[PDB]
């Protein structure tokens, strides 16, 4: 019968789009990227 | 303290009060605290 549309589900998916952004870290590899550093300053020393 | 007195004979005894009182100590919580940011973590060299 026609009407069992009167019960029919609606599925909910799992997988979330997110609003178009930036993923982020675009300019590692276009800089001197140094890891593991420590302190509140980090000194670069240069040589002629 | 007690105190030893003297009575006619075949008086009834009448004792010198031993007084009482007591001593309430009370109980009081007392706590020493400090935080340390995350943030201090790798800029210190000592373990905060």
């Amino acid at each position: 019968s026609l009407a069992l549309s009167q019960i029919e589900i609606q599925q909910f998916l799992s997988e979330a789009h997110a609003e178009f952004q930036s993923e982020g870290f675009l300019l590692q590899g276009a800089v001197r990227t140094k890891s593991g550093t420590k302190g509140s300053i980090v000194h670069f020393p240069v040589f002629g | 303290e007690g105190m030893a007195n003297q009575k006619a004979p075949q008086d009834d005894i009448t004792p010198m009060n031993v007084s009482n009182r007591d001593a309430e100590a009370v109980i009081e919580d007392w706590y020493a605290s400090e935080y340390a940011d995350r943030s201090f973590q790798n800029k210190l060299a000592v373990n905060a």
